[PDB]
């Protein structure tokens, strides 16, 4: 998972990145208090995040070398032999990972929720494993549904996103999905101040993802679907 | 933004400030300032060839993974569910 | 009681407050008052019908089970053994 | 896992319920030390966190929405299938989870300690079931001793409790055991004040339960064993 | 050291003290005073005669390794990766 | 995992033990950047741990009872049955694991990286398993360069150590590998005082771990090799 | 005194009285650096703290009870007898007080500076009593130039205002000047909140004094001049 | 405004804010939130019939004075200059 | 001054010397709201004062060296010249002070008042000079009801002690009346702790001023009127 | 007391302690613990063999009279009325 | 130094701070680091044009005199003694 | 005032000026416990001050523009008339201030003190009037003695300076002798930062202001006698 009263997402509450007011939903589920959900795939957070820590690369505002970040996450691992028709068991052709995040629509009394999943992939078709997780939001739209009638929670919308790859002959692959919970520095916020606790977050709150990297200087690096995961 | 407002009455703040210069904290650690968290969305996957020290393929797969894209480098990552 | 009174001179106290209306905070959450804690014993199961989905399965009978009698619900559980 | 200097039991320390000082062991174990440590069923300080909290219907003084909660846990998944003879091998017809705390006769050096288990079930026989766990006591009070000696711990009780399902044939059973460590607010301390902090656990210290919810207006949940795990 | 120097202008710094009388505490717990954190290299191996309750096996097996050499006794152990 | 600008070790960049300046390579691994990186038998800074927390019996400055220590860690448990020809898949006649700490040349920029592995054994042979691990250096030496690489991060040391057992038939094992992140008491550090926190860590800075054990009037318990893990 | 980077004054900077951006010169004096500085009653600003502290009837924002208020000060005490020709020394048919606030161009330099003066009047002729003030503007506003040269201190304005009092026959006057130096309470700020320090001061900042009076549900008593001192 | 920002980069800020409720406290009271301060201007006079006790007569001429218009009460007046 | 909110008075609040609760009123004098105000000799709270402090000689919980104590006073010195029939103005032959500590009915409104004094005498014959202080408590008296008035406060007693001295021809006296405000020592406090600060303070609450001294191992330096101011 | 339960709803506290040893502190100064003060009543006096140095003579009969009784010996004296 | 070392066993320290750039600060004032304090000597004299304004000639003779070799300008003066 | 175990004094025991090792004592006066007390011109220690503040026209590191400095001060005002044979009663020539400084021998129990005087000049032969001062001393010497009596204190040193000025005819003079209590800055301090603050001050008591002001850059104002106050 969760993300309540204590917290806001990069993209979304801060930093915000337009794709969202012009995002269309790929479908919608019934929740249990009788109103639909609309869900719509989350590469437009996934993108804005890449935006604020940097890559490799082009590092910018990333976890402070050797800190602790706690992440709701999970993870899987799988080994693709060379060839080889006797599979055994816990192996295949390519690993994924998927993250849901759902907001409330009274924050005040229900939190935020996270729902992750991850897996292997059977078949060396890629174009094949796409469908798969076409389908895998279904899946989880519908767990979503499940835990909100559970704590009686509400939500408004929900974005949900993957990461998936193909391990050649002999390749282990790893598939993460994780929220990291952080706290923001001073030279990230423009015109702010470590005097100013309150008001920098208000300046978060109101630059939009654009905005940000324009006053900062920063070349979007999300650019054009630059970004595959 | 006015639903801070609400919160600030309940004893809530979601202020979230690393006193390091450049780099992001995690939401705990000392130091920070404000009772609150910002999260996001990382979702992405490594590969290593594979070995026989299995432990070693995957935290290799997985530094490989975190290292992709959106960058959280040297972290000591807590696991929270 | 007489026991904190010999942990004070240790430099032990077991003061733990939440600066929130109404709810508990996790110990080490940052804006708690004291340098203590309280514990407690929650056991509880619950079921979920299967998918193929394993970890789906998983995360909803967990959820389930939080919300199961002693409500532990929107929470974010770290692991300590 | 354990509990010790900086901690105190919902139940047992604080708003303690006079189950307690009314209930008798199930039986003892040889503590290294040569004294004995008799064994209770926890059911006392199980309903007691109840009543704290409350529950998704009568909730009371649970944990904020996304709050990070630490809790020394563990748990347990195990698939019923239809009917299907061929039960695999991690599949059953009900799971269960089990929780113990030992306070030390000396909280000055000896950390109070934590010992957890869970575990799948293989007959549909409930009734059978129980007495499985009805054992199982004697089997934690061994380990549970086992560690005392590996510290060179003392401890003058134990109490142990559990919590088990029988899943529906294609139903996915989940068992917990989980002690979360928290901070109280103020208003569930009556006369207290966020200016007297030290002040404010020795209320707590001092209510026992029963009173607590008279003082507090709420009704008792626990009831008389209104409660099932 | 002259290092320390370097961080400091970056706000970052080193100071880790336990405000209890002989005892270590582990980082991010509160009370303690410094944002830095002092770590060390333990590696050991325990065992338990084999029951049937695996759990408790292990539970113990662990028990008697943190007990052994580089004591770590009673001590609530999170997990980071 | 990580060890970056927050931290410190203990016996290397405080209480150093002099065995670190007297110790030489066992071999040596290309780095990315094209220099080689020393490897060297970690076995004085584990003693150097040792002497600062002491043993179950002569406790020193260990963890208090029932603290939440983080530790970047990981373990591995397996079953030596009685003696039994059949010995099933995860078993084995004894267990080991492993521990790396790596240096980097410019912590202002890279954190010290931990790399931690642990395994079972199959041959009752002990002397033979000896060999299994010393050639595992060179296995990890490999991973080690990788995440370097991964991040661009370059080391200049690198100290590896082990810890094994051979269960007895019937006996369960538990090889542990685990880096604890902690914060010193005042009493541990000659001539501190809680007023005087970056100076009390100058001092640790300073003393050597021989000193320490003097100015402290510690017998040496690492003595001469004296500790087998 | 002075009133420098640390500050802000009631009326003026926050809760600003419009009474301000409608007043004109009195007169102008020579600064050292060769501009003018023109002077206005200041009368608007004491109106202005009457409002936000409240009277003894009609209390509002007031200094706790028994509080430490460091106040910039001076005063005078003198004694008019029962009509008697010999008014020996210190005596007098009137007593007055005056104080004067001059703000800096740039209180990035400069802070700005209080300059206060008092005495006893000698004509039992309140009508003259006045003349002799509207005089002293002139008196105080060379000190005030004389003490900018002082300092190389530059101000835009200068506000000064006075009190004054005929005592009876047999009646010993105090006439005070005085500067309060405060911290604000939360429930004097509309929308504001323990947590939000800094943008409370924002809210003050921007709230001129009719706007507050209303928002808060105060009559003005500063009204039409019906404040008298 | 535009000003504490300058302000904010040489280390100074003007928050100034009181713990308590409705009532203003002094600049350098304990508790109080903020490195600023906020002052104002007041003036006024008051009499007191002539007794002998001249000290006497000063003190409640003083409190006539402080209590007329702008009320600064039961106050522990410091005096700067 | 005053003593309100934020206050306690030594010997009464706290450390209370049950001279208080066996002394009787000198007389009384009328209070606006029309209840009588009796007035008892400070002697108590005075000697209390003493029994803290410690003396130069037998010294205790006295002021930090250096320290800043704010202190609600006043004082007067004069001359008294080599017999001198020629005794200039402001001489004499002793010089006195007193103080005064009224309490009000509701402390939540109303902040207790020091009301304070000095003075020069002018006739040798000390024996006299009591005759006058004997009458004082009635002038003062009288200024503390007129305040009482000026604010609306209402006190339930009111407490007034002096000091006075015969200064020997050509010798400077110097009277001083000083009510101090500070902090307490943790030693000072039986059985208190750094980390209980609100406890620390009931536990002052409750101590009676001879219980102190006993739980101490203090002598009593009051004793039976050892001390003449 | 019953007292202290009003004021802490108003956000008063007269909590007043001092970090040091066996010595009292002055109400305000920094590292004192709690927002409120104790106080008392303190009335001496001092005298001293006149000399021409006016100031000099009073600076000693107020030390001397500072010294007597209740000692409250090398104590920097602010004053507030 | 070796001073400092005996104070500290006390719960005395002499850390004094600003957290101003370049200015620096009166002691008590908030914000300021450490519990102790640093001084000085300074002596001065200064002269102003006699007008018939008593009180304001010597608010400028004053103002002069501050401003005269060690210049410690636009201060607040409270008094101690 | 004094200055004891919270203080330190600049020049002196920071910033040290060699000045005072290679000055000599003027004379001495006889302690009361019978040792000697030497006593110095304290010039080294005002020019100090000099270096560190800074002047009107080279400003250094001077107190925040309407800080608030407390300072244990005193001073004199006097009018010298249009020639005007008739001299009034508190009117004269000239005008002078003088300060000490004596540190206790053990700081631990006896605080450092300070003892100021100030007066007006009746001749107008400055020549002459110095001659008075060069005599003070012995004056002030005395007094000192007399309150390390009082308080059992002992010094070591003791360092007193003046100040004077002769007033033209009709102008007031105001002498004036303070000792300052503040913070130093950050940047004052070399190679230190806001997170070592004990570390800050041992850089401080280690460079003598000769040091200083070269790893400053800053020139010697003191000069060669250049001061005259
Ligand atoms: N938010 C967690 C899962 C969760 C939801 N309810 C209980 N647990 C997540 O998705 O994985 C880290
Ligand atoms: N307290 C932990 C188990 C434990 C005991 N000793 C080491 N570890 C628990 O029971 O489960 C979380
Ligand atoms: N430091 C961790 C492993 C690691 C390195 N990079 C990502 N994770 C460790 O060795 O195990 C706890
Ligand atoms: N601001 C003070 C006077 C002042 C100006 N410069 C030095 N002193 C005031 O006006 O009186 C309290
Ligand atoms: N409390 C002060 C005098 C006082 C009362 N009202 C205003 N001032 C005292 O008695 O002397 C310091
Ligand atoms: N230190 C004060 C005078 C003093 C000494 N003992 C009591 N008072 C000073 O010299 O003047 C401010």
């Amino acid at each position: 998972x969760f993300t309540g009263v204590q917290g806001r997402v990069i993209g979304y509450d801060i930093l915000r990145s337009p794709e969202v007011d012009k995002a269309k939903p790929l479908f919608t589920e019934t929740q249990w208090d009788g109103s639909e959900l609309p869900i719509y795939d989350a590469k437009p957070l996934q993108d804005a995040l890449v935006e604020y820590f940097g890559t490799e690369q082009d590092r910018r505002h990333y976890p402070a070398p050797g800190s602790f970040i706690v992440c709701a996450n999970k993870g899987v691992t799988a080994e693709r032999p060379k060839n080889d028709a006797d599979m055994k068991p816990g192996q295949g052709y390519g690993v994924w990972s998927a993250i849901a995040i759902s907001f409330a629509k009274d924050p005040t009394k229900d939190s935020s929720m996270f729902v992750e999943d991850a897996g292997v992939w059977e078949t060396p078709n890629e174009d094949e494993l796409l469908e798969y997780l076409e389908g895998r939001r279904k899946a989880m739209a519908k767990s979503i549904a499940e835990c909100g009638q559970d704590a009686h929670a509400s939500f408004e919308s929900s974005w949900i996103g993957f990461a998936y790859t193909m391990m050649e002959p002999g390749q282990i692959g790893n598939a993460i999905t994780v929220a990291p919970y952080v706290s923001l520095p001073i030279d990230s916020i423009p015109g702010g101040s470590i005097l100013t606790p309150d008001k920098d977050m208000e300046i978060m709150e109101n630059l939009t993802m654009p905005e940000w990297l324009e006053k900062m200087g920063y070349k979007s690096l999300s650019a054009n679907n630059a970004l595959k995961y | 933004s006015e639903l801070d407002a609400k919160l600030n009455k309940l004893g809530v703040d979601r202020i979230a400030i690393s006193p390091y210069k450049q780099w992001t904290r995690g939401y705990m650690e000392p130091g920070n300032i404000g009772n609150g968290y910002v999260t996001g969305l990382k979702v992405d996957a490594g590969v290593r060839d594979k070995s026989d020290n299995n432990v070693l393929d995957g935290i290799v797969s997985y530094d490989r993974a975190e290292t992709k894209n959106a960058y959280i480098g040297q972290i000591n990552m807590t696991t929270a569910s």
